[PDB]
């Protein structure tokens, strides 16, 4: 089969800005008999299906912005992305048409740049239904914060908390371009019954002191 | 005179593979133009050939084949390597292709345009083989009628072609391939078609008085053979395509098919009759090389052995027959050419090296005659040249070819050699044999 | 050496040996009848051969037609004796025929000064016509004349008075039978009223004279219920039309016109042809008539070209000349009038050194149809092999299969042959010999794997491959 | 219009098949090809294969051969995916496609993917926990909420709050896999005016056990 190595694999880029994607083809993809070169490309975003941008190499389908411009021949191809807005941000894949079965490349992920911003942080109580279960979890959410690396310290009692915390970044946020991230810390109910104060504190790069939120049960 | 002397050696040489081969030089030689000119060049090299065997047949002289002048050459070993071969390669192969040919002309007319069932080829070729060998064992008053009768079909269904082909043209080219691997395949496909003269043709001498006449039978005989070859190519070519030559296992009854309406009763006859006649001959005159072998005392003794009612050589017959028959478990006709062509060619190459060593070993040893040196010095070389070719044209054949002459060399050491001295295995030997002898009722040659 | 004669003669005690040899003997002669009757059995129930049909020397390959004698020469060589210089070229083809467009003493439109017997003297005196028909005979191309009675004109049957037209063609086949042609053409029959009622009395007339002549009909028609009409009174008629013409221009409804309209006719004897007249190239576009020729050559029935279709030839490519007639390229003097506008590659000369040229395709496949028992009569399967392959396979009853796979999709395979549902008399192989492809950079002569095997867009293959019992 | 659509989730036991299932509308069913196209986390998407609604042929990547099998039904313009001996490294999206011109592999419209996920565990419905703030809670002028959703297995569960009138300023944070279990969590931040004024509920839903849950954010 044709196989299609496509860079860089990220594309970080301000609003407002040009950018470029390259799609490179282990063979030709100009169809000699008729000079056009079958090559697509697709825009997925977080939480969807493909979506078509251009085929044979160039022709825009119908309910795209104009945007996207595709060019290039034999095996250097590039999707080319004038202005790009805060909507764009997906992984693109190209595809060959050259063959059926067809063969995509592994995407390139572009990603916004934006002014950077302090996580707002806040701390929930365990759900007193949760109560019921003999075990209980306390949350931290960091919302709407730029760029994605972060830290968070849980504290109990004063004491530092490393076993049994977990974490989940979002997708960067389509409408606002910023990150936010869930932390997660489980206990036994006898674990969250015996200390008395917890603290969920955050080490982002907009600020040299943590924030901070706790709660007293 | 040397007229009649003619007239017994063409008759000797035309043989049955006539009827075979014209399909193979063809597959080898691509178009028509460049098999016609193969066929003149095996004329040529049998013409090279039979000479170089006029001296040989005339020097050495003593009975029983090419075995009889490997005692005087070399002796021991290769002597043996020689009755080896001969027995198990030579005689067998070409005993099976012409049972073979029999059978697939016997039953093409049932099978006029799908190639006749191989399974049913290889038994009708066997039913021949063991037929014949019965009727050698019964009866050489019998077999001799046999043989004396069917030399007519040879030559009538042969002629019968070329009358077809003139009357042909009469109401009425390329060489496609060129490849040195192949047109030695071609060459031993025409070859055999030739292929009587080195066991026979100093038959001839015993009538033919004077020793300078009978190299002219043979420069007389065999541009009568070639010439034959050639027109009965020609009486092909000048009916069918090669398109059709190629794909009939069978190719004459093509031709008879065409021209003759009453295509069943003549070429399928005469040409099956001639094959029948070929494979009788090939047993009758057998005998020869076991009584010979065996007085030298390569050979065991029972294979000398004698029915004494009907003075039949019956342990040598069934011998004969057994290998004969195993041949059946070979692929393809074609392939069987090609095996049978390498041995007997490396068998002549021996002979005549033999010939050129012994005349600077032995000089003046009274020959009747004495070719020029400037024969032999090309004909050993075009025996070399289809050998050294066909090792790597057609590797598997050769090698299960020679491991059959490897597997010569331990029967030759406890056989003949070594002399293996245990009472105990002389007892087993002698009870082995006397089993035979009463098993067949069978009886010593008179000493 | 051994127990000697003298022994031996009294050691045969009967009870023993002589009762054993006796039976060994016996169960010789029985083991020997059990082979011969094993023999027999075998030659009784392995598969009779299917007989051959009896072919009219039309089935045997391709037909070429010659529309203009002038065209295809050059002026002033263009007259009957120059053809006759020309049949070694058409030898080349293997051409099993001809087809000489209408050579009668026609005035244009002028009923009455038209004759269908008389020759037109400007191609020469009906001296040169035996003079090259025997000449043609002599080299295995047989002749057939086209009969078109207005062939100069708009109208090729004439507005009116039919009847007399078709009284003039009915004493032409028979005068032109006695001078010794092989059959004839007649065209336009859409023009003639009451068309199938003549073609009924002039097929009579050629197949009451010989069983080896034929009347090609044509018509400019691609609706295949119209072509079955006229092919239902008439049976043993060629009957060529622009029937496959419509081909959808990327060949994309071929597999569905073929198939239908074999199926339709019942897998009777049909003439494959782009049109009754016109160049393949008035129809195809240039990628594709390598794929056509291809399979023109292996779909059951005589296939029909125009002259220069083994060329390549186009009307659109040296300006100015008409679509009827185009001046036929042999070499690069062949179009003067604007000299340099022939390029070596567009010529007989320039293709005829060329394996990758397309006459070095056509006389291959010429070969091919006129010598493989499978191509010249064998049966048809077509199967679904791939997404845009028209595949179908060749076979008789035990020669050489043939497998042909065209690629008319543009876009090439990339997963081999995944055939579903074939015959179970036809199935394929695990692989076969590329005997051609449309294709250079191809290893011809070698097996291929066909579940791994890649078609390029518009590549046709052409696989040959052995029986199974 | 042109809409393909597919079920959400399937489980399926190491070893044993599954059928995986398209539904066209819009378009006349036998005129154009229908593709199965797979994404494998993180390693780009892979061509199955084609099948024809007319006549039901199918073309196969060599990866899948014999691996796959489509079918077809004319009389819903359905289109059929059996998969099967699925291991592990099966487990994908796998998304159902058409073409645009009638086979050739370039594809405008896809159906919302059909997630395939290979495991011994077993189905676990979502256990349900809303988050409010508590203390010092109406002492800024936004307020956040919160749902954990704990326990719940396959992978696929959706949150909308107030059945998708809250679709402005939601976070929905990734599932963390947890003793073959997953836990997930939702969030949402509305006016200090709205939360102990309104009614405010994680819709909770999951295709794969048939739960929907609307627990109510009430204050401490
Ligand atoms: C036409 O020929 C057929 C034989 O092929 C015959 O039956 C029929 O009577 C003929 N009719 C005329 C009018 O010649
Ligand atoms: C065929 O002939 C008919 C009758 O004269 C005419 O109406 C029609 O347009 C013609 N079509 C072509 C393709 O020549
Ligand atoms: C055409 O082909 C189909 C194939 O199933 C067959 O059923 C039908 O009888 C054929 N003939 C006609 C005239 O439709
Ligand atoms: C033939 O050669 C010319 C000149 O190089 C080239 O432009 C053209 O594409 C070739 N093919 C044909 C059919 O003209």
């Amino acid at each position: 089969d044709i196989v299609l190595t496509q860079s860089p694999s990220s594309l970080a880029m301000s609003v407002g800005q040009k950018v470029t994607m390259n799609c490179k083809s282990s063979q030709s993809l100009l169809n000699n008999n008729n000079q056009k070169n079958y090559l697509a490309w697709y825009q997925q975003k977080p939480g969807q299906s493909p979506k078509l941008l251009v085929y044979f190499t160039s022709t825009r389908e119908s309910g795209v912005p104009d945007r996207f411009i595709g060019s290039g021949s034999g095996t250097d191809f590039t999707l080319t992305i004038s202005s790009v807005q805060a909507e764009d941000l997906a992984l693109y894949y190209c595809q060959q048409h050259y063959t059926i079965p067809p063969t995509f490349g592994g995407g390139t992920k572009l990603e916004i740049k934006r002014a950077d911003a302090a996580p707002t942080v806040s701390i929930f109580p365990p759900s007193s239904e949760q109560l019921t279960s003999g075990g209980a979890s306390v949350v931290c959410f960091l919302n709407n914060f730029y760029p994605k690396d972060i830290n968070v310290k849980w504290k109990i009692d004063g004491s530092e908390r490393q076993n049994g915390v977990l974490n989940s970044w979002t997708d960067q946020d389509s409408k606002d371009s910023t990150y936010s991230m869930s932390s997660t810390l489980t206990l036994t109910k006898d674990e969250y019954e015996r200390h008395n104060s917890y603290t969920c504190e955050a080490t982002h790069k907009t600020s040299t002191s943590p924030i901070v939120k706790s709660f007293n049960r | 005179t040397l007229l009649n002397g003619v007239a017994i050696i063409v008759g000797t040489i035309i043989g049955s593979g006539i009827f075979v081969t014209p399909t193979g030089v063809l597959k080898e030689a691509g178009s028509p133009g460049l098999a016609l000119v193969v066929w003149a060049a095996c004329g040529v090299f049998s013409i090279v050939g039979a000479l170089c065997y006029a001296e040989l047949g005339t020097t050495i002289s003593k009975s029983g084949g090419d075995y009889a002048y490997m005692l005087e050459v070399y002796g021991s070993l290769p002597a043996f390597l020689k009755l080896w071969i001969e027995l198990l390669i030579i005689r067998p192969s070409s005993q099976y292709i012409v049972a073979l040919v029999f059978a697939t002309y016997l039953l093409k007319p049932l099978f006029p345009t799908c190639p006749v069932p191989e399974e049913a080829a290889k038994l009708v070729a066997c039913l021949c083989v063991l037929l014949l060998t019965a009727v050698n064992c019964y009866s050489v008053k019998a077999a001799t009628r046999v043989q004396d009768a069917f030399a007519a079909a040879k030559l009538l269904a042969l002629a019968l072609i070329i009358l077809l082909g003139f009357v042909q043209i009469g109401k009425g080219f390329e060489g496609t391939k060129l490849d040195v691997g192949n047109i030695v395949l071609a060459l031993y496909s025409g070859l055999f078609a030739y292929g009587g003269w080195n066991y026979l043709n100093f038959v001839t001498e015993e009538m033919i008085n004077p020793y300078r006449n009978l190299p002219l039978a043979i420069i007389i005989s065999l541009p009568i053979v070639t010439l034959v070859y050639v027109l009965t190519n020609l009486a092909y070519f000048t009916t069918l395509s090669t398109e059709q030559m190629l794909s009939s296992e069978a190719v004459a009854v093509d031709f008879g098919n065409y021209h003759l309406g009453v295509m069943s009763w003549i070429i399928p006859v005469f040409v099956g009759l001639s094959c029948f006649g070929s494979v009788n001959g090939s047993l009758f005159t057998s005998s020869r090389l076991f009584f010979v072998g065996s007085r030298e005392g390569h050979l065991p003794s029972i294979l000398s052995m004698i029915h004494p009612q009907l003075l039949t050589p019956v342990p040598s017959l069934v011998f004969t027959c057994v290998m004969t028959l195993l041949y059946a478990f070979s692929k393809d006709i074609f392939s069987v050419i090609n095996f049978f062509s390498f041995f007997n060619w490396l068998c002549v190459a021996l002979a005549i090296i033999g010939m050129i060593w012994l005349r600077h070993r032995k000089p003046e040893l009274e020959r009747p005659i004495k070719v020029n040196l400037a024969l032999p010095v090309f004909f050993i070389l075009a025996c070399l040249f289809l050998i050294a070719v066909s090792f790597w044209k057609t590797p598997v054949e050769c090698g299960i070819g020679f491991t059959i002459i490897l597997s010569g060399l331990p029967v030759y050491f406890f056989g003949v050699w070594w002399k293996n001295k245990p009472k105990w295995l002389l007892q087993g030997i002698f009870s082995t044999t006397v089993l035979c002898q009463k098993l067949m009722q069978v009886v010593p040659q008179e000493t | 050496t051994g127990l000697s004669k003298e022994e031996l003669l009294k050691v045969a005690g009967s009870p023993g040996w002589v009762r054993t040899r006796w039976a060994l003997l016996l169960l010789f002669w029985l083991g020997w009848l059990g082979m011969l009757a094993g023999a027999v059995v075998i030659i009784v129930r392995a598969p009779r051969c299917r007989e051959l049909p009896a072919q009219k020397w039309w089935h045997t390959g391709a037909l070429y037609r010659i529309g203009d004698l002038q065209a295809f020469q050059g002026h002033g060589a263009g007259n009957l004796a120059g053809l006759k210089g020309r049949l070694d070229y058409l030898s080349s083809l293997k051409v099993k025929g001809l087809v000489l467009g209408p050579i009668h003493k026609n005035q244009k439109d002028d009923v009455a000064q038209t004759d269908l017997l008389q020759i037109d003297p400007n191609f020469g005196s009906k001296e040169d016509f035996d003079s090259l028909l025997q000449s043609a005979k002599k080299k295995s191309i047989r002749v057939i004349l086209d009969l078109t009675p207005n062939y100069r004109g708009e109208n090729s049957w004439f507005s009116t008075q039919v009847d007399t037209v078709a009284t003039k063609v009915k004493d032409a086949l028979e005068f032109w039978l006695q001078a010794g042609v092989d059959g004839f053409q007649v065209r336009d029959i859409e023009n003639l009223k009451d068309a199938s009622s003549f073609l009924a009395e002039w097929q009579n007339i050629t197949k009451g004279f010989s069983e080896d002549r034929l009347l090609i009909a044509g018509t400019n028609s691609s609706d295949l219920q119209q072509i079955l009409s006229l092919l239902e009174s008439n049976k043993d008629l060629l009957l060529t039309s622009s029937y496959l013409s419509d081909s959808g221009s990327t060949g994309e409804h071929t597999k569905s016109l073929v198939t239908q309209y074999l199926n339709a006719t019942g897998n009777r004897w049909c003439s494959w042809s782009l049109s009754q007249a016109r160049l393949l190239t008035s129809f195809l576009p240039a990628q594709l008539l390598r794929l056509y020729q291809l399979m023109l050559f292996t779909l059951p029935g005589t296939p029909v070209f125009s002259y220069g279709d083994e060329i390549g030839l186009d009307a659109a490519a040296l300006p100015g000349q008409p679509m009827e007639a185009p001046v036929m390229l042999w070499d690069e003097s062949s179009f003067p009038d604007i000299p340099g506008a022939v390029s070596a590659n567009m010529t007989v000369k320039g293709q005829s050194e060329d394996p990758g040229s397309l006459l070095s395709l056509f006389r291959r496949l010429s070969d091919q149809r006129s010598k493989e028992r499978s191509l010249l009569h064998g049966d048809f399967h077509a199967f679904s092999a791939g997404p845009g392959l028209f595949s179908y396979i060749r076979h008789w009853d035990q020669n050489e299969r043939f497998l042909v796979v065209l690629n008319f999709g543009d876009v090439g395979l990339s997963a081999g042959l995944q055939a579903s549902d074939l015959p179970a008399s036809a199935s394929l192989p695990a692989k076969a010999d590329l005997l051609l492809s449309t294709q250079p950079g191809r290893e011809e002569g070698s097996p291929l794997e066909l579940e791994r095997l890649k078609l390029e867009p518009h590549e046709g293959l052409l696989l040959r491959f052995p029986y199974a019992a | 219009e042109v809409q393909l659509q597919q079920s959400g989730a399937e489980l399926v036991k190491p070893g044993a098949s599954v059928n995986l299932s398209c539904k066209a509308s819009g378009y006349t069913f036998t005129n154009y090809w229908m593709h199965w196209v797979r994404l494998r986390p993180g390693q780009g998407l892979e061509w199955i294969g084609e099948i024809d609604p007319s006549d039901s042929y199918s073309y196969y990547s060599q990866n899948f051969k014999g691996k796959a099998t489509l079918t077809v039904d004319q009389s819903s313009n359905t289109a059929y995916l059996q998969l099967t001996s699925l291991t592990s490294e099966d487990s994908a999206v796998y998304y159902c496609a058409r073409g645009r011109q009638t086979y050739y592999p370039w594809f405008p419209y896809w159906g919302q993917g059909t997630l395939v996920t290979v495991s011994a565990a077993k189905t676990t419905p979502p256990s349900d926990y809303p988050l409010a703030p508590g203390s010092a809670a109406q002492t800024n002028s936004m307020v956040t909420l919160g749902c954990l959703v704990k326990g719940y297995f396959p992978e696929p569960v959706t949150v909308t709050w107030n059945s998708g009138s809250l679709s402005s300023g939601v976070h929905t944070f990734p599932a963390v896999l947890q003793s073959d279990l997953y836990t997930l969590s939702s969030s949402v931040t509305v006016p200090s005016s709205t939360w102990p004024s309104e009614t405010v509920t994680c819709n909770v839903a999951h295709p794969a056990s048939s739960t929907k849950v609307d627990k109510k954010i009430v204050p401490r």
